[PDB]
Order: structure tokens, then C-alpha cells, then sequence
């Protein structure tokens, strides 16, 4: 239950801030990787060829 | 009659209430069955009157 | 209705969100009435006695 997390009734009830944390950093790492890749393939590789 | 006219309510309440009211609304989280039932009760009452 | 949200089942029409609104409004009515009472009983009622 993600809903049990949403409940946040008590510690004994599921308190899954941990899953949402690791999800957030999942997003951070994936988006960082794709941004770096995009700059590489559309900006830096052509500059590399020129150099 | 006279005692009423010599009294005035402190208008600043309008601003304080604005904060306080928001806070009471701000809790959108029904964490357990008891508050779920209280919530359904008030919703049923308010909607039944208009119905 | 609680199982649907544990399972995230896709064919589930039922989503119980109006309940939160009327829960919030019930609690806001309580908070506004209580704040007004406190202003009455500690500030305004004694001013009324003086007047």
C-alpha cells in the first residue's frame, strides 16, 4: 500500500517516506544522465569534431 | 440597547481567522477509519440538506 | 471502499475525495467557532462588562 503511506496514521501503519525518497533520487539521477547525454550528443560532440 | 452600541468587535479578527481557517482546511489527510467516517458523516449531512 | 487504493486497480471508478472536503469544512467550522468564542470570552466579554 502506497495508500497506507498516504494515511500516515502512525509509525506502525506503513510510513513509506523511504520509497518516495529513493524514487525522487531515481528521477534526479535519470534526468541528470539524460541532460548530460543531450548536451553531449547535440552540443559537445560537434564541438569535438571541430576541435 | 446602549451597552451594545458602546461595544465593537476587534476587526483584526478577520485577518487572524483567515490564517486559522486555512489551517483547519489545510489538513486534507484522513489517516484512519474514524476520521473517514466523520468525514463521510459531515458530507452526507451537508449534501442531504441541499438534496 | 479501501481495497481499490491498496491495489491501484485500473477499472475502479470509485474515488472518494469529496469526503476530505467536508471533513475539512467540519473541522474549519469547529476552529472558527472556537477562535471566535475565545476572543469573546477573554477580550470582548470583559469589554462588554466594562461598557
Amino acid at each position: 500500500g502506497f495508500y497506507y503511506y498516504q494515511r500516515h496514521f502512525v509509525d506502525s501503519e506503513l510510513e513509506c517516506n523511504d520509497v518516495v525518497l529513493f524514487w525522487r533520487i531515481q528521477r534526479m539521477l535519470a534526468i541528470t544522465a539524460n541532460t548530460l547525454r543531450q548536451q553531449l550528443t547535440n552540443t559537445e560532440v560537434r564541438r569535438l569534431e571541430k576541435n | 440597547e446602549e451597552s451594545i452600541k458602546r461595544h465593537k468587535w476587534n476587526d483584526f479578527a478577520e485577518d487572524s481567522l483567515r490564517v486559522i481557517q486555512h489551517n483547519a482546511l489545510e489538513d486534507r489527510s484522513i489517516s484512519d477509519k474514524q476520521q473517514w467516517d466523520a468525514a463521510i458523516y459531515f458530507m452526507e449531512e451537508a449534501l442531504q440538506a441541499r438534496l
